[PDB]
RNA sequence: UUCAUCUAGACAGCCGGACGGUGGCCAUGGAAGUCGGAAUCCGCUAAGGAGUGUGUAACAACUCACCGGCCGAAUGAACUA
RNA sequence: GCAGUCAAGCGUUCAUAGCGACAUUGCUUUUUGAUUGAUGUCGGCUCUUCCUAUCAUACCGAAGCAGAAUUCGGUAAGCGUUGGAUUGUUCACCCACUAAUAGGGAAGCUGGACCGUCGUGAGACAGGUUAGUUUACCCUACUGAU
């Protein structure tokens, strides 16, 4: 009788179900059944823009995203039955986020593109932060000092209580400017950044780290056989 | 459902003891003893080893079943503060009239001495519990820094100190002076 | 007009 | 006069206020009657009640009919700053509304007592009373709109400043940005605030200085746009009627850097325009940002210009920079003069 | 101060350093909070209390439904009309009649009564009382000319008819 | 009691994604999903409302609608007494 | 309140056999803010006690609540809650005074009826019978004393 009221929002979009997971089955199917070569990726934290530049730059090719072990079934992940021989033993060394790329155009090409294949994106958290910051002392402004100052507008006055609270920054508001009393550092070179600090370098929106699209293995429909390339 | 057994688990690191006898809680790590009378719950105390420490209700309903919880995180709260202890970080901001905050003696005994405040005649005197220090922070304007193994006695000190300052018969719109938590972290920040 | 307006006032 | 309206008491929503009149007549009047009484003792009871519920009606809608000024009666330049803010005639038939509600209560709370004065039983009574009581509520609830629009009306016409007409007034216009807010916040104490975006402050601002033992006031635009104008918004609206109800030395501002974006052809057309609307008024025309560039050595297709306001009589002009304190006080000073010279005429007359 | 004085404050120099937290407290304590005053709250302010919040779920559950659709999408003491002395507060000269054809209400003057089911001296003096037929005026204006009155007017203060 | 979801992973939490025409169309000084009035469309999608709210002068930022990783196991809703 | 409008639900299960919570035309009614008191057998004073449905005083909550002043609300009965006029005693109301001059319960002097007559499109008779009983030196309560 004492229980948590669910929040109720009036919002459109519904979730699917049993139904679009059926849906991701039966399309994977038909994708190992008329394609060649099936490659399996990690897009861990990959931005949409990234992975629409990924599905253009194919037509013919077709990338599938989705649950791991919805497609690790319909791989097939025993031998009492399974698409096709010996694909369990790629099923098991898939370990994150999943990535189908289906297509029948040459290994190595596909190979010598991904590796080329860069993106500076967001820092994250627990990951090397290509480049250190530190607040200065003055009025604190947008970008965080970096761009020409008198160029940029400094800091909304909304966006102070959310870092003197989540980013655990001494901020005061004087004449509508957020200020700091002494300089302050987030970072220093190769060290485990911190969910806040990660926080922070993204909302002075410095995207910095340089995030890459790797790859575990692939398989063929004419030989039937798992290759390990470790391409990042 | 009147579960037959409920049990919870409390996890000791490998600095600190933990005395159980009769349902009184003696914690004793690197930093001090805490000691914690439970005897108002009716729980069972037991342990495998010097490692974990499990607190079970038998036969118990629905409020039984609700302290149980309750006595695990109060007894997590004694070992964390044996351990690493708790330092609340507040801050005094005004608009004219400077909050000037002191440590004063009076009757043998430690004081939060406030003046000044609006403008106030007034002395506001804040007393100290006993087994929390007041420090005043090094290069930062108007903090005042509170530690202490018991969260209990850290928490209602700056309870106390922030409610001894409220503003009355005015507008919080327009009036923002105060004395405010601006932090509320461990004595040990490695990371 | 401008003028009305001045003159009403 | 008035000046101030800020002395208007809140006003409650229907439900709000239905609410507080009907506990108050709960709460102060007797609540126990018994059908074993004399019918005489009912009616009183039951009188008792519709006509206190009648009074406190009506004594609400009193405090709101007398809070709201009367916007016909008042002077010229707090009208017309009335009706560019909230629409005159939804304000008069708002107050109207409210008129027509004190009535209709007041009439029915008559109507059922006489009613009353011939209760038979406790039954017949209890419904008269809950008769009177429901047509009361009945139309507080058709008073619905009236009240939540007079409320915002109220909060806004508190909020509004203190100018009077019959002061001396330093008016102060001209584009945003091109530093009227720094002038006004140099001349006086005033607390407003400068944006490089049109528009920043959308209503009048005031502040008051001293010259010569004289309490002069210094009155700030929102700023004015350049067009046809037949059709045109509040913001703007209301500086127009400024300038034009208030006895004051108009002092517009221009740029020659163009900082707002406007052209300087376009400051000396609506000059030009603004220029019939100056009846018995001395104006001085102060350029800002001249650190860069004076009229003294500026273009002369501007200066085509220049000479052509200088043939507007009787306009003066002069340039000068919010820093130089002995500047804005010259300005200050010129501007003072010549009203202390057209209220020294004034005293001849 | 002048004009949106405190929200220039507010952007000039926030609020209160605790405004947001206290704020979020205080809002996640309201259940427990409306629980406390439903099982608290006594006498004609609990039956307030129930009587809103029972409003207030219909209201809830009314914009569900449609947020979903379009979604998917001696003296006489009763009331007369002029020896038997009859009091003049009682005299009713008008009515609200109704008309069952286009279902509009209009404020219809009383003329004469023509059928009253309780006695013909109540017919004879003009009395109103339920169910009886009366004479109204269409002067004012298919319409007809006769109404039969449906509630008791010596309750209601009023005579609300219906046009037959 | 009846509906439901669930180890081809349920409830609760953290961390990610939350895209493109497009700052859709009209009046506004300005209004970019969020002061206003009308259908609310098309593509790529595991998935992403011509937007659930805060938030700016307008932006931005956060957010939830929805999908994924994390660990493991039943959970939720509406009624009846 | 009247007729409605659909229905949250219900009706021996039964959607327009039938009901029905909560929510939406018109009223004294015309708009721009014009002129448009009852109570006679009750009432005074004093004075005790109680209620809280609080007028003031105490402490809090909210509100464009800047300040000042106020509004609405919460706990709260500890403590108070005027002098006079008034075209019938009264209360409404006026003059002022005050922090305020809240509303109620319990609650001793005092400022008729019936019988009978000539008549009746029509007045009178003053004929006759009948009643109107609560205005301390004892017991006890209280206040003092042996
Ligand atoms: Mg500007």
């Amino acid at each position: 009788r004492s229980k948590r009221s669910k929040l109720v929002t009036l919002a459109q979009t519904d979730k699917k179900g049993r139904e679009n997971k059926e849906r991701i089955f039966d399309e994977v199917r038909e994708a190992l059944d008329t394609y060649r070569y099936v490659w399996v990726l990690h897009l861990d934290d990959v931005r949409t823009p990234v992975l629409q530049e990924i599905r253009t730059s194919w037509a013919g090719s077709k990338l599938i995203m989705g649950k791991r072990k919805v497609l690790q079934k319909a791989l097939g992940e025993k031998r009492e039955e399974e698409y096709k021989e010996n694909l369990y033993q790629l099923s098991k060394l898939c370990s994150g986020v999943t990535g189908l790329l289906f297509t029948d155009e040459d290994v190595n090409t596909v190979k010598e593109y991904f590796k080329s294949y860069v993106r500076s994106d967001y820092s994250r958290p627990n990951t090397k932060a290509p480049l250190t910051f530190t607040i200065p002392e003055g009025i604190v402004y947008s970008r965080g000092g970096q761009i020409p100052a008198e160029e940029d507008v400094p800091m909304i006055h909304s966006l102070e209580p959310t870092m003197r609270n989540k980013f655990e920054i001494p901020t005061k508001i004087k004449a509508g400017k957020i200020t700091i009393d002494s300089p302050y550092l987030v970072c220093t070179e190769g060290e485990k950044l911190d969910v806040r600090q990660a926080l922070i370098l993204k909302q002075f929106g410095i995207a910095a780290s340089e995030f890459k699209v790797k790859v575990s293995a692939y398989y063929d429909n004419d030989s039937s056989t798992v290759e390990s390339t470790n391409i990042n | 459902m009147k579960y037959i057994q409920t049990e919870q688990q409390i996890e000791v690191p490998e600095g600190v003891t933990v005395s159980i006898k009769s349902r009184i809680v003696k914690v004793v790590g690197p930093r001090g003893t805490l000691t914690k009378n439970l005897k108002h719950i009716d729980v069972t105390f037991t342990k495998v080893n010097n490692q974990l420490i499990k607190v079970a209700v038998h036969n118990g309903g629905r409020k039984h079943v609700a302290a149980l919880r309750t006595v695990k995180s109060l007894v997590d709260n004694m070992i964390t503060g044996v351990t690493k202890g708790y330092k609340y970080k507040m801050r005094y901001v005004y608009a004219h009239f400077p909050i000037n905050v002191n440590i004063v003696e009076k009757d043998g005994a430690k004081f939060i001495e406030v003046r000044n405040f609006l403008g106030d005649k007034k002395i506001r005197n804040v007393p100290v519990r006993d087994g929390v220090t007041i420090e005043f922070s090094t290069n930062v304007k108007d903090e005042i820094v509170l530690s202490g193994n018991s969260v209990e006695d850290v928490s209602q000190n700056a309870a106390d100190l922030q409610q001894i300052c409220r503003v009355r018969n005015k507008d919080i719109r327009k009036f923002l002076d105060g004395i405010y938590v601006s932090h509320k972290g461990f004595i040990t920040e490695d990371l | 007009n401008l003028e009305d307006l001045v003159k009403a006032t | 006069m008035q000046l101030s309206w800020k002395d208007i008491p809140t006003v409650a929503p229907a439900n709000d206020l239905l609410d507080i009149v009907l506990n108050r007549t709960q709460r102060k009047t007797p609540t126990v009657i018994r059908p074993g009484f004399k019918i005489t003792r009912i009616r009183a009871f039951y009188m008792r009640k519709v006509k206190y519920t009648g009074e406190g009606f009506v004594e609400k809608f009193e405090d709101i009919l007398k809070g709201f000024p009367n916007i016909n009666d008042v002077h010229p330049f707090h009208r017309d700053l009335m009706d560019t803010l909230y629409e005159k005639n939804h304000y008069k038939i708002s107050l109207a509304a409210i008129s027509r509600a004190k009535s209709l209560v007041e009439q029915v709370a008559r109507d059922y007592v006489r009613l009353l004065k011939f209760g038979q039983s406790l039954f017949q009574c209890k419904q008269l009373k809950r008769a009177a009581l429901g047509r009361m509520a009945t139309i507080v609830k058709k008073l619905r709109d009236p009240l939540a629009y007079l409320e915002q009306v109220r909060q806004h016409i508190g909020r509004l400043p203190s100018i009077d007409p019959n002061t001396r007034t330093l008016l102060i216009c001209g584009y945003p940005n091109v530093g009227k807010s720094s002038f006004l916040r140099c001349i006086t104490k005033s607390d407003v605030d400068v944006q490089p975006y049109a528009f920043t402050t959308k209503s009048l601002y005031v502040g008051h200085f001293d010259y010569k033992y004289l309490r002069f006031q210094a009155i700030d635009t929102p700023g004015i746009l350049d067009r046809p104008t037949e059709e045109m918004n509040n913001i703007e609206m209301q500086s127009i009627y400024a300038i034009a109800h208030l006895r004051s030395c108009v002092l517009y501002f221009m740029d020659l850097s163009e900082q707002c974006g406007f052209t300087i052809e376009a400051q000396v057309k609506l000059f030009h325009s603004i220029k019939p609307l100056f009846a018995n008024k001395s104006v001085m025309v102060v350029i800002n940002k001249t650190d860069i560039i004076r009229p003294e050595d500026l273009d002369e297709e501007r200066a085509q210009l220049l000479e052509s306001v200088k043939e507007v009589p009787g306009v003066e002009i002069m340039t000068s920079s919010c820093q130089l304190e002995e500047n804005v006080m010259e300005v200050r000073n010129k501007a003072c003069e010549k009203l202390l010279a057209s209220r020294i005429e004034n005293k001849l007359k | 101060p002048q004009n949106d004085y405190i929200e220039r404050h507010i952007k000039q120099h926030g609020k209160r350093l605790d405004h947001e937290e206290r704020k979020r407290k205080r809002e996640a304590r309201e259940s427990h909070k409306i629980s406390e005053r439903a099982q608290k709250l006594t006498g004609w302010k609990g039956k307030q209390f129930a009587k809103k919040r029972y409003a207030e779920k219909v209201s809830m559950r009314k914009k569900i439904k449609a947020h979903e659709q379009s979604k998917v999408k001696r003296m006489i003491t009763k009331h007369t009309f002029v020896r038997i002395i009859r009091p003049s507060a009682l005299r009713q000269k008008k009515a609200n009649v109704t008309h069952p054809e286009l279902g509009v209400t209009v404020f219809l003057p009383i003329l004469a009564v023509k059928k009253n089911p309780q006695s013909p001296m109540y017919t004879q003096l003009g009395v109103l009382t339920k169910g009886t037929i009366i004479e109204v005026n269409v002067s004012e204006l298919v319409w007809g000319k006769y109404a039969q009155v449906t509630n008791e007017p010596d309750r209601d203060g009023c005579v609300n008819a219906v046009l037959l």
